[PDB]
């Protein structure tokens, strides 16, 4: 929910605190945008072993986990080192329109998406539909003629 | 060092569940250091113009954070906290109208809060619209005149009392524990502790 | 991970879902990039195959009988297939790098069993001798030039295997594939060649009926090594005016290698590029959407085109509203005319009068995994604490002198750019002159734009979750958040319109940070006609005049080029004079080495000639390149002088001895100089997919391998007459 002002000053300027310190690294970047997340990238030098820098940083976040928000560790933070690329891109259509754009990522995520990490060598699935939930709508004028 | 370290950080994560709520609350740091000091870089005032919770403020904001952004600096303690809005109540003027400080802490919540920023236009939207636009509202309070004008609700009478009759509202530090001098006067320093390798 | 293994079970998985779909669902995969992969790995190893013939076709035009050809032909995959065993004990792969440095390979593990073979053939014909004894004759000649040539070779590709960055890696797949396989050829001329050659070769007597078209072949040879020798008598006796052309020779390459313009890595056309879209700051969802349907009616009659997909909503480099890509994918490459970069121009016209925004197709990276497209990236981040809107303010600075360079062609920033917010104040006496709680105010703000999640519910055999969020129609303008009501201590409602007060600002969406400072991330790509170093050294000068506090760092593809440039006058220092100490262990003497050391500038002159007839630049196959012409050049000046320094010592002065022992030599010089000239063809004239980065690697080695020999056999006769001619 939150502004990218925020986050750039509970969040961000906490963790690369940290990460100065971090052995054969190269650099280090942190961007920040209005969806409401962020993401740090460390990158190392090259011939470094990348579970043995995994590690590394896993020690150090743990570190900063008391001075973090509740709001964060009640979502975690995950550390995962890909590719920052795309390997292929998987899709579902209906070319009579049978069924609409809601229900046909729903399928994708209840079927698909969930084997296709079964594969050996699959990082991450992004997936760019959700699944399914059940949306109340209010009305706010509706609301305070009953008090509510 | 390193893998000696994960052996550790593989064992204690096999008994939070039998912790209590507030260590973990507060986490367990795991950190392997030197035991020693490197160095100790410190600030004064040979004027006596900033008193010492100043130039404790700021060493916190301005020099121990980039301090660390040396390569090798394992970890660097400071012997200042940084300012706070510290509220000193008086318990007698407190029974005298009521409440508790259950009712000071109360009061606080309401009136020095955070409203969620929210978005105008967001994507499930109507057909049409041309202008998305980001919206929030300052609910937080700043001052020391603010926070001295918190109204509290009496129980003896249902009088309407300000949070600077029952209490005193100052900028102190944070915590109070250490002081440093220097060659007999005051100021603060920061302790370097270098890195394993 | 491996790209066209992973993309293969995926591709398997999607076919056993083709079961369980119901009717009007079909899959569909509109961008795969592992297409790419297996197509280029063939093209390399049909390169080899087709290197190992006309190799083997030249071997044939020289010794003209079939069972000499084999004897250096089979030591050829032994070499190569002992070096795949060394490959899977220290850890290395199967890629085009490696197999590059076996394409290189070819034309020199034949050198070292070229030399025997040919060596049999002189004493077979010349005394008529038996090849048994013929071959022990023939040893106890040549095995010191091969054991000398060995460690020659072997040891250029050494110091450029211990250097840093991503060029490191680089170096090292050409230096393990390509030095220990003359490492395993050398021994496969001194323990397999000497056992066949003794054996499955009998004795060849004068054809008394010699015919064919070989026949023109061996007659011509002893009219041009005699007309060699006439030549090299003439030039001997003007040896100080031969050695005033060397010096004019020299300087045009140390010029010519500090002019030319440098690059890392030739880009190729991959079969698909990216289009990114960025509207302005407070565009919603549907006016992105027009832009894309626009970029989509542009690319629905060009005959290239396969598919392309669209993201909208998300971006490399930011997620919002106002932020699209498009994966583009085109035809198989005999099907297509316009490749890939004329038809990225063609977007970036049509594109830049109607649709309202920033849209810009690149093409994809070179390393996969250092980059999204190709370009340079830049940091511009400040230094001292000068503030987010100073440093906003001097990119637009930096962005007005980049856009009358002629070195440039669309600079541009990469994320989204600044816009309009609006805060509300509170006016808290007021509220409670009115007996309004101030909870109750600020929460009538706090759920009134976000959504909640309750809990969960069980939806047919699954627990999806249950959303509240107030109506569409009530959150869009700022006037349906100004009246909301909230009550108050007298009995009516108050509306949020008389206690609140919005203010308009102007603050960045998105904050960007790089080694611990805040900064933006600004990309651009080189202009045509102008290669990568000279665009990212005027950006360094523009950088110059920017207010003072701003720094800036390369990232990326270019901070890996940056560092490649600093280590080259080091490798080409230390590759020197590794091979001047070794000879001198080899030839005793330090007047004998430096005889060897004039014929490299020798090599590198066709090496920036045959570049700058054809136009490309200096990049890390280049190097490659270069490092080749070292050892390989110097191999053609050891043959020589080896033979010279041998022959002075056994009753010759030192006119007579270089004359004999050019004339001598002269055939197996040629032998393997153009067999690694017709082995490096089929990297020069390649035409289909993954053609430009076979271009780069060969067109360096083939004229320096030419302005090697052809200007070697007039020089190093040259050079040994007149340093060891000192006193
Ligand atoms: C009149 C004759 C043939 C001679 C061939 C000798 C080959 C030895 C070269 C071994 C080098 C391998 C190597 O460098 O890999 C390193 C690991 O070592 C290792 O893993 C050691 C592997 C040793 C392989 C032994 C090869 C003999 C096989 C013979 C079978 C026939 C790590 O390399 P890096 O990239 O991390 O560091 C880059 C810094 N240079």
């Amino acid at each position: 929910g939150a502004t990218a002002k925020t986050i750039n000053d509970s969040v961000v300027t906490l963790i690369e605190r940290e990460l100065s310190g971090v052995k054969n690294l190269l650099y280090y970047s942190a961007t920040t945008d209005t969806s409401g997340t962020a993401e740090i990238t460390a990158t190392f030098k090259p011939g470094t072993d990348v579970e043995m820098a995994q590690v590394d940083v896993q020690n150090k976040i743990k570190a900063v986990e008391a001075r973090l928000p509740q709001v964060v560790r009640q979502q975690g933070l995950q550390v995962e080192a890909s590719s920052s690329g795309f390997l292929m891109l998987v899709g579902i259509n209906s070319p009579n329109n049978q069924y609409s754009e809601v229900d046909l990522s729903d399928y994708l995520v209840r079927n698909v998406v969930e084997e296709l990490k079964r594969v050996e060598g699959v990082g991450k699935v992004q997936s760019f539909g959700a699944e399914k939930a059940m949306r109340i709508w209010v009305d706010p004028n509706k609301l305070v003629s009953y008090g509510l | 060092v390193e893998m000696a370290q994960v052996d550790v950080q593989n064992k204690i994560k096999a008994v939070e569940a039998r912790l209590p709520q507030v260590v973990r609350q507060q986490g367990l740091q795991v950190e392997a250091s030197s035991s020693g000091f490197l160095m100790l870089v410190g600030i004064n005032s040979p004027n006596n113009q900033y008193s010492e919770v100043d130039l404790s403020d700021y060493l916190v904001r301005n020099v121990v954070e980039e301090l660390k952004r040396v390569e090798g600096v394992g970890k660097v303690q400071s012997f200042g906290a940084e300012k706070a809005m510290r509220i000193w109540v008086d318990p007698n003027k407190l029974v005298s109208y009521g409440l508790s400080i259950s009712d000071v802490n109360n009061a606080i919540r309401e009136n020095n809060v955070e409203i969620a920023p929210g978005r105008l236009g967001d994507l499930p939207a109507e057909k049409g619209q041309l202008i998305t636009i980001p919206l929030s509202a300052q609910g937080q309070l700043s001052s020391l005149e603010q926070f001295k004008n918190i109204s509290l609700k009496s129980k003896t009478n249902g009088s309407v009392i300000k949070l600077s009759d029952v209490a005193n509202v100052e900028i102190g530090s944070q915590a109070y524990n250490f002081a440093i001098l220097e060659n007999g006067k005051p100021a603060t320093a920061a302790a370097i502790q270098l890195s394993p390798g | 991970a491996n790209a066209v293994k992973t993309a293969e079970g995926v591709r398997a998985k999607i076919e056993e879902l083709k079961l369980n779909l119901p009717e009007g669902m079909e899959f569909s995969i509109p961008y795969d990039t592992a297409p790419f992969v297996k197509i280029s790995i063939e093209k390399v190893i049909h390169t080899l195959l087709e290197a190992m013939v006309l190799v083997f076709i030249v071997m044939y035009l020289f010794l003209h009988n079939v069972r000499y050809t084999l004897i250096p032909a089979i030591v050829a995959p032994i070499a190569l297939l002992g070096t795949f065993t060394v490959m899977l004990l220290a850890g290395f792969s199967i890629n085009v790098l490696t197999m590059f440095g076996m394409v290189l390979a070819i034309g020199i593990i034949v050198d070292d069993a070229i030399v025997v073979v040919e060596n049999v053939e002189r004493i077979m014909a010349t005394e008529g001798l038996s090849p048994k004894d013929a071959t022990s004759k023939a040893m106890k000649e040549i095995t010191s030039p091969i054991i000398g040539i060995t460690l020659v070779l072997a040891a250029v590709f050494l110091p450029m295997a211990f250097a840093s960055g991503s060029v490191g890696v680089i170096y090292k797949q050409f230096t393990l594939t390509m030095s220990v396989s003359i490492l395993f050829s050398a021994l496969l001329a001194l323990i397999l060649t000497p056992a066949l050659c003794a054996t499955i070769l009998k004795p060849i007597d004068g054809h008394h009926q010699k015919k064919g078209f070989f026949a023109w072949f061996d007659r011509s040879f002893d009219k041009v090594t005699k007309k060699y020798e006439l030549m090299l008598l003439k030039i001997i006796k003007h040896t100080v005016p031969m050695m005033v052309i060397f010096l004019v020779i020299t300087g045009i390459t140390f010029a010519g290698m500090k002019y030319w313009p440098t690059a890392f890595m030739p880009e190729e056309d991959q079969g698909w590029f990216m289009t990114s879209f960025q509207l302005p700051s407070d565009a919603t969802a549907e006016r992105t959407r027009n832009v894309v349907n626009q970029f989509e009616n542009n690319l629905k009659d060009n005959p290239d085109v396969k598919s392309n997909t669209a993201i909208l909503g998300w971006g490399f480099s930011g997620a919002g509203q106002n932020v699209a890509v498009a994966f583009t994918t085109l035809k198989d490459f005999k099907e297509r005319t316009s490749s890939a970069s004329k038809m990225t121009s063609d977007v970036n016209s049509s594109m830049a009068n109607s649709t309202e925004g920033e849209t810009m197709a690149v093409l994809p990276p070179a390393i996969d995994e250092l980059g999204t497209f190709s370009g340079f990236s830049l940091r511009l981040q400040d230094r001292a604490n000068l503030g987010m809107p100073a440093l906003l303010a001097a990119q637009d600075e930096l962005m007005a002198m980049a856009a009358k360079n002629k070195k440039f062609y669309m600079v541009w920033n990469e994320g989204l750019p600044q816009g309009d917010n609006i805060s509300l104040k509170i006016d808290r006496e007021k509220l409670s002159a009115l007996g309004v709680k101030f909870s109750d105010v600020s929460d009538i703000i706090s759920t009134s734009m976000g959504s909640m999640y309750i809990n969960d519910f069980p939806n047919q055999g699954r627990m999806q979750q249950v959303i509240v969020q107030v109506e569409a129609k009530s959150r869009m303008q700022l006037k349906d958040i100004l009246n909301l009501k909230v009550m108050g201590s007298s009995g009516q409602l108050v509306s949020l319109s008389e206690v609140v007060t919005p203010q308009w600002n102007k603050a960045p969406q998105q904050y960007n940070r790089y080694n611990g400072r805040p900064s933006l991330s600004i990309a651009g790509i080189p202009n045509f006609d102008t290669s990568s170093g000279e665009a990212m050294r005027e950006m360094e000068q523009l950088i110059a005049k920017l207010p003072k506090g701003i720094g800036y760092e390369w990232t990326g593809i270019s901070l890996q080029e940056k560092q490649s440039e600093s280590q080259m006058a080091f490798l080409l220092g230390l590759s020197m004079l590794v091979v001047f100490l070794v000879l001198a262990a080899l030839y005793e003497s330090w007047a004998i080495p430096l005889s060897v050391m004039l014929v490299v500038p020798l090599g590198i002159f066709g090496a920036i000639i045959a570049i700058m007839s054809r136009g490309l630049m200096n990049d890390v196959f280049f190097k490659i390149g270069l490092i080749t012409i070292i050892g390989l050049s110097a191999k053609n000046a050891i043959l020589i002088v080896e033979f010279a320094k041998m022959l002075k010592e056994e009753g010759m002065s030192l006119i007579e001895a270089t004359v004999a022992a050019a004339k001598l030599r002269l055939r197996p010089i040629l032998m393997t100089s153009l067999a690694f000239t017709c082995g490096v063809i089929p990297l020069v004239i390649a035409t289909g997919a993954s053609s430009e980065t076979q271009h780069a690697l060969g067109t360096g080695v083939f004229g320096g391998m030419i302005s090697a020999t052809i200007l070697a056999i007039f020089f190093v006769p040259v050079f040994f007459i007149f340093i060891l001619g000192a006193v």
